[PDB]
């Protein structure tokens, strides 16, 4: 019947809050006189201090010392009988403002044809907090402010965002950071500056056996179409299948080969081989190793 | 009886169903606002003036019906207008509230038609109501536990009136 | 350079079509004079018959006898060199008008809380053909026209549609049929008339074993909450596990039982049991049988 | 050379990429309209007046650049405006066409900037073009196979001009 009002409904960590109950005498059997009692849900709260208008409404104000509870309900209830009557209720939260998002990173996925950034948001704030991936076309060190900033918004919950091709400017540099805001504050990750093209994630060619001397092998590997268009460098590694032997890396390869022969092995008749790639004179990062291929040697 | 077995059983289904409905809402108010006891809200109740429905033209006032379904029905209709005026309460509830709103609606016309199929239905279908406020969040938060809790009994009585109306 | 135009771009089964090529002399080395040749894509078409304005454009019209091809391309090409020059092209389809959709049916799913109708569209038309589930609140035999008709549209490809609760009027009757149209015609299924509530699909309770004489059993089964609200009738059937024995049905049961005892069996020590349900004095259909439960007898 | 190794290799990538792009479109026109041979369309070509790009300020006219990148670049820019004026052709193509449009765009500015990073870029960035019609479905269907097919060679030449420009 009366009406609660506060300073701040949401607040820091463990701070105080201060509220008013303006209990109107217009509806009340025993007129507001029965002291109005403050609760934090089923908990009487000390401090209550009952003011007046005199011949008006009979208000009270109170001060919560340190709200030490992420959520909590503030019950302004009076007394009609041997029964407390809630007359207004209000919700109070408290938590933290957000921290700087650690470990932002991006890929370009040649299949979705888009740029996938992601981060870690670390410590939970206890508050409804939205993240956002801002980005902008620049040139250079990105310092020289590019102007149009592009918000890309993640799907509730998820901690990565994704920018489709139509909004990228391949072979040029953009700025990207994550913004994090809840109602206690906003924070920003450090800004990234990159060319989507130097973060392209490749996928390795798949090694396979042949068809047509001794201590030797023949295999072959077919491309990864999506990457064909990107001069990349590969390496093969091999070690005999059983034994705890150490992997042997082999020189620089091409992305595809119709016939390769590997000699100098033991007619040990059993090796494991995997190859992987990476965009070459241009910048790029390695690729997972291909699944393994097993085959025996000549003898 | 002049009330088809089927019609009655259809009425009872709907009751059990709406009961559930109420109960879901009640239990989901209780967890989302810690408002579990509609005692505490009595005052708030009058503070708004929530016209509750009556239902004493049936309990056993004789053995003449219509004018009774009538009352029943009107109640249903009233609550239906309270739940409406509850305005979905809050987003997290809204769906829970909305199934009840709908179901109650349907019990409401399941009667009204039976009443036309026996002539006792006014030709003219009411659209009245002087619906209370529920401006604030809390009013509706509570409003809800209140109405729920009244409806909930209005039903236990309609139950009786029917489980017993199904043996004339 | 010239411009094709037809009677009908889409047409029945195997009928004719008739087109014009208005080849303009405004662009043409050897002026339209080199006869314009009709093709069905790389196929010269007989019939061509070369008209004129005289001192204008040098048009031709032609008549495709029976278009016997679902899709086909109509090439109006002239002659510049020893090379044919396409000057306009046009696409022609032909197929069937749709058939009456066979076997429309509905369920009410107590979980999605909605009504699921589905049908079979039989013979392929060879044409872009949309289906649609029309429905309307009625009363009675649905004859007495209800007025507001509700289109519920299926997801491309799929042959069932689904009406959510907010648009149903439980415990009352509605009309439902499927409409099917492509550009040769429209057809309709027979109309269904039902109360979503008598097509509710139930789910059986799950039988389980107990805790606390001979040739006997004790089991128990817990409800299916969603259905609790619907007085339903169940039956149990049982037969000994090995052997090709015949299922034995047991009397009428309730939807839930905290303790049931089944006597009169062989201390055969191994029976299979399943139960199922159906809404009872009210209309409804049976439910799949519960998964099986196996347990031995007393002795 | 005065052209950074990296810049050149970045240019070649983009070529191989756009080549693919073209080829996808070409092969997806060929299946979706049976238009596989851009001979047949020659006439149609002139019928519309498709300004094709030239590219003979580089092939080996000496060993002075800029004014050459210039031409290159302008070509790119031209095609980019033809593909635009192709209007996505038809829904089933539109995406295929749209990746090429985009990629070509980017090769187009990959040059232009290198040209500013050497001063030879006009300060003033063109927006010109007298773009042909392509009103009809077929015009664009064909328009496409035509432009594709020209672009496709404009590239094989730029390739040469670069694989060879990458040994001064
Ligand atoms: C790039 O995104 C593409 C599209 O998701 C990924 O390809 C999929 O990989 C996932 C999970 O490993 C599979 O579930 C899918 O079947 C793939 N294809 C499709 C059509 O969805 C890819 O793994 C992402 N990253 C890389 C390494 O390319
Ligand atoms: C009713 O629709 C509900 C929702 O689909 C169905 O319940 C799902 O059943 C499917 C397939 O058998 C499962 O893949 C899902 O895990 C179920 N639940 C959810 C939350 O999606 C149900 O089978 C449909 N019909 C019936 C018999 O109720």
């Amino acid at each position: 019947c009366g009406h609660i009002s506060v300073s701040a409904p949401i607040v820091h960590l463990g701070d105080p809050i201060t509220a008013s109950c303006i209990i109107k005498q217009n509806c009340s059997h025993l007129d507001p006189e029965p002291q109005i009692l403050w609760r934090l849900g089923a908990e009487l709260q000390p401090g209550g201090r009952q003011q007046r208008l005199s011949d008006g409404t009979q208000e009270s104000i109170i001060t919560l010392p340190h709200l030490n509870h992420t959520q909590a309900f503030l019950s302004c209830s009076l007394n009609w009988g041997n029964s407390l009557q809630i007359l207004d209720q209000v919700e109070l939260r408290a938590g933290y403002p957000p921290a700087i998002p650690h470990n932002l990173s991006c890929l370009m996925n040649l299949t979705t044809s888009s740029l996938i950034c992601q981060w870690e948001p670390g410590p939970e704030t206890h508050l409804p907090t939205s993240f956002t991936l801002k980005s902008f076309k620049s040139r250079g060190n990105c310092q020289t402010q590019g102007d149009s900033i592009l918000d890309c918004v993640p799907k509730d919950g998820q901690s990565h965002c994704s920018i489709p091709r139509k909004h990228l400017l391949l072979y040029q540099n953009m700025g990207i950071w994550v913004q994090a805001e809840n109602a206690l504050g906003t924070s920003m990750s450090p800004q990234l500056c990159l060319d989507p093209m130097d973060v392209v994630k490749l996928e390795p060619p798949m090694l396979r056996t042949m068809d047509p001397q001794a201590g030797c092998l023949q295999l072959s590997w077919e491309p990864w179409q999506p990457g064909l268009h990107i001069n990349q460098k590969c390496e093969l590694r091999h070690k005999p299948q059983r034994g705890e032997a150490s992997w042997a890396l082999v020189g620089p390869l091409p992305l595809e080969a119709l016939q390769y022969e590997l000699c100098g092995l033991l007619p040990a008749t059993a090796y494991t081989l995997q190859i992987r790639c990476i965009r070459w004179p241009l910048p790029g990062h390695w690729s997972d190793w291909s699944p393994s291929l097993e085959l025996r040697t000549t003898e | 009886s002049s009330l088809p077995q089927s019609f009655l059983l259809k009425c009872l289904e709907q009751v059990r169903k709406i009961q559930g409905d109420g109960a879901a809402l009640q239990e989901k108010l209780c967890a989302t606002y810690k408002l579990c006891h509609p005692e505490e809200l009595v005052l708030l109740g009058h503070s708004l003036g929530i016209p509750w429905a009556p239902l004493s033209s049936c309990p056993s006032q004789a053995l003449q019906l219509a004018g009774c379904l009538s009352q029943l029905h009107s109640g249903l209709f009233l609550y239906q207008g309270l739940l409406q005026a509850l305005e979905g309460i809050s987003p997290e509830l809204g769906p829970t509230l909305d199934t009840l709103q709908l179901d109650v609606a349907d019990f409401a016309t399941t009667i009204w038609q039976q009443m036309e199929e026996l002539g006792m239905a006014p030709a003219l279908q009411p659209t009245q109501g002087a619906m209370p406020a529920f401006a604030s969040a809390f009013q509706r938060r509570a409003g809800g536990v209140l109405v729920a809790s009244h409806l909930q009994s209005f039903l236990e009585v309609s139950y009786r009136v029917l489980r017993h109306l199904a043996q004339p």
